[PDB]
């Protein structure tokens, strides 16, 4: 199955039924972040995915072809994180991005803290877009966890 | 090996839950794809 939505990652290799992470399937594009997967292929069912794009520092990787989410965070406005957590169920978090300075620009950044296996899940904005990939971050002084709104690039 | 299974549609809610706090942060992306505070 190649239809529009989310989807979790899960493997086998480890005990019993495991979240690695999640992703979005998109204009028949599968998209998740690379240390969710190490860029290894993936099954649908009785399918196959083969990846077809993918960069380790940006840790995004896309799968049977390019990158296909274009929407960005206008800045201003709030958005909700799609959240598929291992084991529970996909819920919709509201939340006031904030801001990962670089010497390269700035990047929204969403503090909402989650088990490592929802790696991968996408932030939307109020129109529906797939703005970016929640599961790269860093975590600050009090050890909540900030990830960055990372989204790839459409052509 | 790994495999993929549906968890719901792309759609934004309305009687979402509002959480989180709007911190911004200085930070370093190596060229393994880690940040790092500054």
């Amino acid at each position: 199955e190649t239809t529009d939505g989310v989807y979790r990652v899960m493997t086998r290799r480890l005990l019993g039924s495991t979240q690695v992470g999640v992703g979005v399937m998109q204009e028949g594009v599968f998209h998740t972040m690379w240390h969710v997967t190490k860029g290894a292929a993936l099954r649908s069912g009785e399918g196959r995915l083969d990846p077809y794009w993918g960069d380790v520092k940006q840790d995004l990787v896309s799968y049977c072809g390019p990158w296909k989410l274009d929407a960005a965070w206008d800045g201003l406005s709030e958005v909700q994180l799609l959240a598929v957590p291992p084991g529970e169920r996909a819920k919709n978090i509201q939340t006031l991005p904030g801001i990962f300075k670089t010497k390269d620009g700035d990047i929204g950044a969403v503090a909402l803290d989650y088990p490592a296996g929802t790696s991968g899940s996408p932030i939307l904005d109020k129109c529906g877009r797939v703005i970016g990939l929640y599961g790269n971050g860093v975590v600050i002084k009090n050890g909540s966890y900030v990830s960055a709104i990372t989204q790839g690039k459409r052509e | 090996d790994m495999y993929i299974e549906r968890a719901g549609d792309i759609t934004w809610e309305k009687d979402a839950e509002v959480t989180g706090n709007s911190p911004r942060l200085d930070v370093a992306l190596d060229e393994s794809g880690d940040f790092s505070l500054v």
